[PDB]
């Protein structure tokens, strides 16, 4: 299912393929920040808070709509606040894509996987005619992404 | 040398207590008479945090024995290593709780909460610096309990800021021996939470599923989990009862181990020891809260626990806190936020 | 092998089941018979934890017997809502349910469906209810003497008759003492600010109603005055004392001066903290956490006097009763929030044990009952007691109806039932008029428990109800005649009765509606 | 019915109910009857342990012996909560109890219905109660009124010799912590015990004696004239209580720091030193610290080398007695120590029993508080003693408490027979005989105290009934001849709100006891 | 040593080489000190070191 | 209510657990009519069985 | 029963692109409580929470209700995983103590500044905060099903929020995001009690109370009903209906046996055993 709290429809879909993280920042070495003086303690979440706007400003200046995040399991690939940035803009985000299918989804819908943002360019992203979520009667829900102006062979 | 007293409360608490004392001693050399023939004198470099020593040579542990029922002191005084205990800390009742966590709270325990609370006195004056205590009892029963929350009550308003630590047993997943164990649990743990620097949760079940598994032979009674709880207490005081390459009271690994006061409930092991800060505890309380609702919600037993003087608001207030405590804990993995209630309606439109 | 399909699950069906049902409904209902009327006797029963439990009331008998057939648990259940609905009536509903489902196999045996039954009988409780509501008699509440005389009837049963003009009085001041309006227009008597507490000794008389609280607390230290005329009460939430964070603190020191320093500042902190206090200039301060020795010196300073560890239900009250309100941080305290509604604060010995009374307020919204007696098992009874009758005051006073006792409304129904069932053609005619008859199980018991001839008492009772205006006759209950209600004097709210019938007749449809049994399939 | 529901049930149906209850309370009074009167007999109890317990008291008794009964319970608890307020009068509850159910039962196994004999135990019960109103007896409650009530409920627990010893202290003590108003407080009143030299030697002390004493070689064992500093703040070391650690770079280093913490505490002490010094210039005083806290090693050296005694972790109800004893104040901090705050004591001195240390305390001006020092050789001698001293400390209470004392051995229960006959006429219908039924247990009270003697109930009852008809003098039985006595000019006197609630408890349980119509054992047999 | 947790926390080389040498020293010097009194027996009720 | 029945009881034979989830599915996508949907499947496996016993 | 169903079912219908209205059942909410007949069964035009007031110092009724919904916890702020603090002057940390006690206040403030009365939180509410609102004469609710919050969000025309930030740096509470509703109250129920929104202004909802003689009794009447709103959904949503009794599977068995005859094979047998097992 999608994690967007509203949005099941997007037509004229343009979509993008992610492989890091809408988080906090987190170094692979050991790191901390320590405290000694009242001031920082607000300081910190008012950087906190600029950093994830700055990467969701950026995703959306290429005019994205559909956000594809594959899974992680060490950090946390989207947190509550860059979810609810997500949403003010429109976005219909969908999370937790396996590590395994990534290959098939390119080949279909066109994407080109970005692992970084300063590589989030607006040639990087598949475009599509209608993207959305269907219920079936009791079964459950579903995702169909269909008319892709460059259609693999799948 | 910063001394320890060690309190032990009901049948399992008594139970416990007199293996861990009998592990203990023949650590330090000391005989079922009290006289000492050791050999090691590294084993006397810190003897006297846990061994009173009277004229004559004798030496006598540092505990109080309690409970509202004479039948286990019978038991600890007919028993091995059960005559090196002062005779004047055995206090006991007359009638005991009946598994009734408000009778040991309320009414028996109020009555005789005042000689341990004169006997620890008498204790606490013959040592030159105390630190803290040691508390051993259950969750499941009405005076190991009640009566068991009182005291630590008492002991936290009458010792200010000397440290606490319990070796509490809890209650078992799939079997309850006990028709109120849920109530008895909800209504301890808000009282431990807020009165306790540490606690050493123990489950019967699942040290129970290593003797016929792991031992390769038993069809055992409480018997050697008794034993395992002792030797697992053991391996947990040696730093304090020995010196090493480095030796560290138990406040000294609290302060590595407990970095967030309120969460300090760990899970021990044992491979011939392992103490972790496992947040499968918020398994066990979901769990225990699970039970406590769906009886509050029939009002079964009620009348019970009323009649003795507590109020309905008080278990409402407990399972708030549980509950509490139960997300402050959910907060700190990040991932089991993936398992939210699926959604079953179908309004998802607009917004 | 063993070739299954449902394991070792047990099915019952056919006639059986509903004989079954009939007959444990029935077995229900005949242990508590004996239990109605003025002439009762008690029943003593031994709980699971040694206790004992010596007690007259429905309820309290049917919630200690553990059971396995359904039907009693249903019986049970039903006696348990009626409790908690109103508050009386507990035993009277579980015989109406049995002789209304005994009533009913004399059909059940003639090859009658059941849903015809069912008909019938939600036919004729809309026709009771009606019938209920016509013979009404409105209630003026401003009248104490009527009120009394309504109280008492509902106690002239229960083991505190003796005492009855004593305990009326009590009741009816606690629930004057609470009704309370609010914000809004929402009025409520909320029994949760009526608090019993129980102290063995003394005798029965000296049982009263305190215009304030008492707690089982003492003076802090020693030198605290224990008895204060006027006090002015702040009441908190917190503790004064120094405690830890929960943002992962530590401290690294280097310098010599630091050590001491540190430990200074803790006890600065306390300083101010009793200082907010002071400001306020109060002379009681209550708090449900721990108070800190330094605290308590600064305050002593002050001439303040202090309480620990008192109940969040206890703080609450207290703040109903002397007029303030709860405070959790001393530097966002007010002159609003000190109350001064009080009259006296003093602290007594009740036998070896140290007590607290605020007494003497001047308009409380909360109270405290104190009941002195033999025991403990006759303070319990007493507190059963009076929680029966506080709660028909209160049910009196939220819908000012009455009707006759005494039997006088089951006579009443039954008769216009009779009349009106004559106009009526069908099959259904036979079971609507069966539960007319039904109604005449109450009348008949008390008469059983007077010792009395049944067999003409209700023959003369039923000529009697026959004539034109005599709707309030029925029978006296301890000499065994016929006595008008008007100059008896039992009459009893509506809504009771009301809650007794419905309860009773969607029992019995509830109960003819099944017809099988599966049993052991593992959840 | 229930049997059909419950195949586990154990009931009791309505003629067999009352027959398990009077059996079993005729089975409780047959064994407490030896105890009344000070010619009743001493029972020895044993428990698993193997501990030993002598004693004669109605309540341990019950509470001692080993039964498992419904109704026992029952009785047991009225005795608990007749003993919990009034202290005295818990085989005479037990004894009328019993009689009145087997007197109950007399008149019921003929046919008659418990209402009525219920109805009779209420006009009874109010009219021995209007009766009892009269015949009581108000005086100044001087101090030889005060010895009598005492030695009067003192004989019957131990023997002559040791209760005028007993009766002199309980009296001075009851006398010295009195004020003329703000009725009496106990807990002012510290029983202390110790294992030596027999019990003719039980003392009263008007000071204090301490089960704790000097923890260090070097202070004085006497002090002849000695200032009392009594507080509760700790000379022990303490730590932070947010986290805190010590990081230091040499050796030199860290002996700094090492001397720097403990300046919190070296500040406290060197106060008190200063302050020792200001107030006892010359050594020629004395200065004693009473703490309810911990004490060093470091601060019990920085003290006795000045010539200070300090107890460390003195009980907390102390904090108050000393206060009134010696007459200081006590204190939390040390900013404001001043020498208004220090109280006198005559003589401060200390005695070591075997592995124990007592500190006596003694000399004070006008001590609000005293001690009881128990003495004997045996431990169930010392439990008893305690016992009996607290029958008479609540016996002298309850007299000064109440303006009246009432006339004892049985005078009071004949009177209130005797009017009680002549009242039963009035009243209308079979109710008469449930008034005949309670006048006959009354006599339950003087017929045991003569049987107890060596007498014979009826004759010696006839004889006393014989009196009071031609002479109205109160007159009771004289356990030594047989022969009528006036009771008030011997000297034996009873209380009165023990007679009151004694009748009130008796009445109600009895009464409630009558009226049960089945007994039920249908839920869970364990809490399991 | 100190009654709460202390640890040697060093930040440049020096102070490392220093440390044992400074540690001997002051030991050598409390010895003598006590010496220098004219006591010729010390007796302990705890650990000697080395 | 035929699917709560089918639902707490406990069922071993694949051709009952059949029907039991023929129940459930008829529960979720509709909502009524669960009681006769397999009174329907049976008699139409009995009425083909004793086809199939003649050689069919 | 019937008049009540169809009111609930009408009161839920759509507004969606006005291709087909829907009507999502079970968004209206069902509530069991025994005590009176089961004629005392109430419709509410609004929504009722199985939720009490959070202190017993608050008001319990408002008039006109300016309702803030949010997704988080009003606690104390506590420094996550990452930060620690560290002190080596001790004068610095009496104001960082303050701070963890003020920042929360900062935020109640931002909410009350705006006129709100009512306040749903999924997330608890510490003592310490809930003093705020009873000082400000306010209600609190904690622990709040997300889906309850959800239903009454989308009602009344309040926004869910799971945290105060903006498109700047900064956090702020507007009051366009506040819904409004006609009535708040806290109903007594047989020994219990719950709360009621009546007559909110963006949408109609509606929730209905059952009550019964006990526990058994009550379920067996919510299950019957969702029978009869899924059917009532189902003729709303495709206009036929077909009449019951057997009228069906008589004229089926009927056309079934004579179609039968035309295929004249070996399906013929099929046929016909399928018309007679209609
Ligand atoms: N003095 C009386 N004479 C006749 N009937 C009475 C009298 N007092 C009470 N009753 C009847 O007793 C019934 C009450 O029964 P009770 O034993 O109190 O239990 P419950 O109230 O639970 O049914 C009432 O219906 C009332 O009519
Ligand atoms: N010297 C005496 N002569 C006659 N009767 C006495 C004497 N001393 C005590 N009694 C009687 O003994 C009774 C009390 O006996 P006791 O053994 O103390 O039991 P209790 O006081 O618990 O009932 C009193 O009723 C009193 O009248
Ligand atoms: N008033 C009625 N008259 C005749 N048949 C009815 C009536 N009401 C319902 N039915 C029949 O009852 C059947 C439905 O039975 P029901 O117990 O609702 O189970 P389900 O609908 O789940 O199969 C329908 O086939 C319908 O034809
Ligand atoms: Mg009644
Ligand atoms: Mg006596
Ligand atoms: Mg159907």
């Amino acid at each position: 299912k999608v994690s967007n709290s509203g949005i099941t429809r997007v037509e004229k879909a343009k979509i993008g393929l992610i492989q890091f993280c809408l988080s906090a920042p987190k170094t692979d070495m050991d790191n901390q920040i320590v405290v000694s003086d009242y001031a920082q303690m607000d300081r910190v979440l008012r950087e906190e808070r600029a950093y994830i706007l700055n990467l969701v400003k950026q995703i959306k200046k290429t005019g994205c709509n559909v956000l594809l995040i594959q899974k992680s399991i060490l950090r946390d690939a989207l947190s509550d606040l860059a979810l609810h940035f997500l949403n003010k803009m429109k976005i219909m985000v969908i999370k937790d894509i396996e590590r395994e299918d990534i290959e098939f989804i390119c080949k279909t819908i066109g994407t080109k996987p970005v692992a970084h943002i300063d590589q989030f360019t607006a040639d990087m992203l598949g475009s599509a005619e209608l993207a959305e979520e269907v219920n079936l009667n009791g079964s459950g829900k579903l995702l169909k992404i269909t008319g892709c102006a460059s259609p693999g062979k799948t | 040398m910063r001394e320890i007293v060690h309190i032990q409360a009901g049948q399992c608490g008594n139970q416990i207590g007199a293996k861990f004392w009998e592990v203990i001693s023949d650590e330090h050399g000391i005989d079922p008479t009290g006289t000492y023939h050791g050999d090691s004198d590294l084993q006397l470099d810190r003897i006297s945090v846990y061994y009173n020593e009277a004229t004559g040579g004798k030496y006598v542990p540092r505990a109080i024995l309690v409970d509202l029922e004479p039948g286990t002191m019978d038991s600890v005084r007919s028993g091995p290593f059960g005559q090196i205990f002062r005779p004047d800390n055995f206090v006991f009742g007359q009638s005991g709780a009946g598994n009734n966590w408000a009778k040991g709270h309320y009414t028996e325990g109020a009555e005789l909460v005042d000689s341990v609370l004169d006997v620890v006195r008498k204790e606490a004056e013959s040592c030159d610096c105390l630190q803290g205590f040691q508390l051993t009892h259950s969750l499941g029963g009405g005076t190991g309990s009640g009566m068991g929350t009182l005291l630590i009550s008492k002991i936290r308003e009458e010792y200010p800021d000397r440290i606490m630590n319990t070796f509490s047993v809890v209650p078992s997943p799939k079997v309850s021996d006990t028709v109120v164990e849920p109530y008895n649990a909800t209504l301890s743990v808000h009282q431990l939470v807020e009165n306790t620097d540490e606690t050493y949760c123990i489950d019967n079940e699942a040290l129970y599923d290593i003797c016929f598994r792991t031992l390769k032979l038993t069809t055992p009674t409480y018997g050697d989990l008794n034993h395992l709880v002792s030797a697992t207490m053991s391996g947990v005081t040696t730093c304090l009862r020995f010196p090493g390459q480095l030796n560290a009271d138990l406040r000294k690994l609290a302060v590595n181990m407990v970095p967030f006061p309120r969460l300090h409930f760990f899970m021990p092991g044992f491979a011939p020891t392992f103490i972790g800060n496992s947040t499968a505890i918020q398994e066990l309380f979901k769990r225990i809260s699970e039970q406590f609702t769906a009886m509050f919600r029939r009002k079964a037993f009620l009348h019970w626990y009323t009649g003795e003087g507590m109020d309905e608001m008080e278990f409402t207030e407990a399972e708030s806190n549980m509950n509490d405590l139960v997300s402050e804990y959910q907060q700190y993995q990040d991932a089991t936020a993936e398992e939210e209630e699926d959604f079953g309606e179908e309004a998802e439109e607009e917004a | 092998p063993v070739l299954v399909l449902s394991q070792n699950t047990k099915r019952e069906s056919g006639r059986k089941v509903q004989s079954g049902n009939i007959n444990a409904a029935k077995t229900i209902a005949d242990i508590i018979r004996t239990c109605l009327g003025p002439k009762s006797m008690m029943k003593m029963l031994l709980d699971p934890m040694g206790g004992i439990v010596m007690t007259n009331d429905g309820n309290a008998i049917l919630r200690e017997i553990q059971v396995q057939h359904p039907a009693a648990k249903s019986m049970i259940e039903i006696s348990r809502t009626q409790d908690e609905e109103v508050g009386d009536g507990t035993t009277s509903v579980i015989i109406l349910a049995g002789e209304m489902l005994s009533v009913a196999e004399h059909f059940l045996e003639q090859q009658m469906h059941p849903t015809v039954v069912i008909s019938a009988y939600r036919k004729a409780l809309d026709d009771m209810i009606s019938t209920l509501k016509k013979i009404s008699i409105p209630v003026d509440i401003s009248d104490s003497d009527m009120m009394l005389n309504i109280i008492n009837s509902s106690i002239t049963t229960k083991a505190i008759s003796r005492w009855s003009s004593l305990a009326c009085n009590i009741a009816l001041d606690a629930v004057k003492m609470v009704q309370f309006e609010e914000n809004g227009r929402k009025e409520i008597d909320i029994k949760k600010y009526a608090r019993v507490e129980k102290i063995p000794g003394g005798i029965i008389e000296d049982s009263c109603v305190l215009r304030g609280v008492m707690i089982n607390k003492d003076v802090t230290h020693p030198r605290m005055r224990r008895y204060i005329k006027n006090p002015r009460i702040v009441l908190l939430d917190s503790s004064l004392e120094y405690k830890k964070g929960e943002s992962q603190t530590d401290i690294e020191i280097t310098r010599e001066e630091d050590f001491t320093r540190i430990l200074q500042m803790e006890e600065e902190y306390i300083q101010q903290l009793c200082e907010d206090i002071i400001q306020l200039k109060p002379d009681v301060v209550i708090t449900e956490k721990g108070i800190s020795d330094l605290a308590q010196h600064y305050l002593m300073r002050a001439n303040i006097t202090a309480i620990r560890r008192v109940r969040k239900t206890d703080n609450n009250r207290i703040a109903r009763a002397c007029g303030a309100r709860i405070v959790s941080r001393p530097e966002e305290l007010r002159e609003d929030d000190v109350g001064t509604g009080a009259g006296l604060l003093e602290i007594k010995k009740i036998g070896d044990e140290y007590f607290t009374f605020i007494t003497d307020c001047k308009d409380p919204k909360a109270c405290t009952i104190l009941l002195r007696g033999a025991s403990k098992e006759i303070l319990s009874e007493v507190e059963r007691n009076l929680q029966d009758a506080m709660q028909v005051c209160r049910n009196v006073l939220l819908d000012p109806q009455l009707v006759p006792g005494g039997g006088a409304s089951e006579m009443a129904v039954a008769h216009a039932l009779t009349e009106k069932s004559k106009a009526m053609t069908g099959v259904e005619q036979w079971p609507y008029r069966a539960v007319a008859q039904a109604l005449e199980v109450i009348p008949r018991t008390l008469i059983q428990n007077c010792g009395a001839s049944t067999i003409r008492l209700l023959t003369s009772l039923r000529a009697k109800h026959t004539q034109e205006n005599c709707e309030t006759w029925g029978v006296n209950g301890e000499t065994g005649t016929l006595v008008d209600m008007k100059e008896l004097g039992i009459w009893e709210p509506l809504a009771v009765k009301l809650q007794t019938y419905k309860t009773a007749v969607e029992t019995a449809v509830l109960l003819l509606r099944i017809d099988d049994i599966v049993s052991g399939h593992k959840k | 019915a229930v049997k059909t529901l419950n195949p586990k049930a154990e009931v009791a149906r309505a003629q067999a109910a009352l027959a398990v209850n009077i059996s079993a309370a005729r089975g409780l009074q047959d064994v407490l009857r030896t105890n009344l009167g000070p010619k009743g007999t001493m029972k020895m109890l044993v428990s698993g342990a193997g501990d030993i317990k002598l004693t004669k008291d109605g309540n341990v008794l019950l509470h001692e012996m080993q039964i498992q009964h419904p109704t026992a319970s029952l009785i047991a608890k009225v005795a608990t909560a007749q003993d919990d307020i009034t202290g005295d009068g818990t085989t005479s509850n037990v004894l009328i109890i019993g009689e009145l159910l087997k007197q109950a039962d007399l008149y019921i196994s003929e046919g008659l219905h418990p209402r009525i004999i219920t109805e009779g135990f209420e006009a009874a019960k109010e009219k021995a109660l209007q009766f009892l109103e009269e015949v009581k007896v108000s005086r100044e409650m001087d101090r030889e009124t005060l010895i009598d009530v005492a030695r009067t409920s003192l004989r019957t627990k131990v023997h002559a010799e040791l209760a005028d010893v007993l009766t002199e202290a309980v009296v001075d003590s009851i006398l010295a912590i009195k004020k003329q108003d703000e009725p009496i407080d106990l807990f002012m009143i510290e029983i202390m015990e110790m294992k030596h030299k027999s019990e003719t030697d039980t003392s009263l002390i008007r000071g204090l004696v301490l089960d704790h004493g000097a923890r260090h070689p070097d202070m004085k064992k006497r002090v002849e004239d000695a200032y009392i500093l009594t507080c509760n703040v700790s000379l022990e070391y303490e730590k932070t209580e947010v986290n805190s650690g010590f990081f230091y770079k040499s050796a030199e280093e860290r002996e700094k720091l090492v001397k720097a913490e403990r300046k919190f505490i070296e500040d406290r002490v060197k106060k008190i030193i200063e302050l020792k010094r200001k107030v006892c210039g010359d050594s020629d005083k004395g200065f004693v610290v009473i703490n309810q806290k911990g004490i060093d090693p470091f601060s019990l050296d920085a003290l006795s080398k000045e010539g200070i005694v300090a107890l460390r972790r003195a009980k907390r109800r102390n904090m108050e007695r000393l206060t009134l004893a010696c007459g200081g104040v006590a204190l939390n901090s040390f900013d404001d120590l001043s020498p208004d705050c220090l109280g006198h004591a005559g003589l401060v001195y200390e005695y070591t029993l075997g592995e124990e240390k007592f500190t006596f305390i003694e000399k004070c001006n006008n001590p609000r508080s005293v001690t009881l020092l128990i003495k004997g050789p045996n431990k169930h001698t010392l439990t008893q003693i305690k016992d009996a001293v607290r029958d008479g400390l609540r016996a002298v209470k309850n007299a000064i408490d109440d303006g009246c004392v009432v006339p004892g051995a049985g005078a009071v229960e004949v009177a209130m027979a005797e009017a009680l006959i002549k009242h039963k006429p009035s009243v209308k219908g079979r109710a008469q005989l449930g008034v005949q039924a309670f006048a006959d247990a009354l006599l339950i009270i003087p017929k045991v105290l003569a049987q107890n003697s060596g007498f014979d109930l009826q004759e010696t009852l006839v004889k006393i009934q014989a009196e009071h008809s031609e002479s109205g003098q109160l007159v009771g039985v004289d356990l030594n001849t047989g022969e009528p006595m006036v009771a008030a000019e011997v000297g034996v006197w009873d209380n009165y709100c023990v007679k009151k609630q004694l009748l009130h408890s008796c009445t109600v349980i009895a009464t409630n006891i009558l009226l049960v119509d089945e007994i039920m054992r249908a839920g869970m047999s364990f809490l399991k | 040593i100190t009654e709460t947790k202390g640890t040697v926390l060093i930040k440049t080389a020096e102070e490392l080489m220093n440390f044992s040498k400074g540690e001997e020293n002051l030991m050598d010097a409390q010895v003598k000190a006590i010496a220098d009194t004219g006591a010729n027996v010390v007796v302990t009720g705890g650990k000697v070191a080395d | 209510d035929g699917a709560t029945i089918l639902k707490l009881l406990e069922v071993e034979h694949p051709a009952a657990k059949v029907l039991c989830e023929l129940a459930d599915l008829q529960d979720k996508e509709v909502g009524d009519g669960t009681t006769s949907v397999v009174i329907i499947a049976a008699e139409l496996l009995k009425n083909a069985d004793e086809l199939v016993k003649q050689k069919i | 029963f019937a008049n009540m169903v169809v009111d609930a079912v009408l009161a839920i219908k759509y507004t969606d692109i006005r291709g087909q209205p829907r009507y999502p059942v079970n968004s209206v909410n069902i509530l069991k409580a025994h005590g009176r007949s089961q004629m005392e069964s109430m419709l509410i035009s609004g929504y009722a929470l199985n939720c009490v007031v959070g202190s017993q110092g608050m008001p319990k009724r408002i008039v006109n209700a300016k309702i803030a919904c949010l997704d988080f916890s009003l606690q104390k702020t506590k420094m996550k995983l990452g930060v620690q603090v560290v002190i080596t002057d001790p004068e610095k940390l009496d104001q960082i103590r303050q701070r963890e006690s003020d920042i929360t206040k900062e935020r109640i403030q931002k909410i009350l500044a705006t006129g709100a009365n009512v306040i749903l939180t999924t997330g608890g509410i510490d003592d310490m905060c809930l003093k705020y609102f009873v000082e400000a004469g306010a209600m609190a609710v904690r622990r709040v099903l997300k889906r309850d919050l959800k239903r009454i969000a989308k009602a009344s025309g309040a926004t869910i929020l799971s945290t105060l930030a903006n498109l700047e740096g900064e956090e702020t509470f507007e009051a366009a995001m506040l819904g409004q509703a006609e009535e708040v109250v806290q109903e007594r129920i047989c020994d219990d009690e719950l709360i009621l929104i009546k007559n909110t202004k963006a949408r109609t909802s509606a929730s209905i109370i059952l009550r019964g003689a006990n526990d058994f009794m009550c379920d067996e009447m919510e299950r019957s009903l969702h029978d009869a709103l899924c059917v009532v959904k189902r003729v709303l949503e495709s206009k036929s209906v077909v009449p019951g009794g057997g009228a069906v599977e008589a004229a089926l068995s009927i056309y079934l046996e004579n179609y039968a005859t035309s295929m004249g094979s070996r399906e013929q047998l099929a046929i016909a055993e399928f018309a007679r097992s209609l």
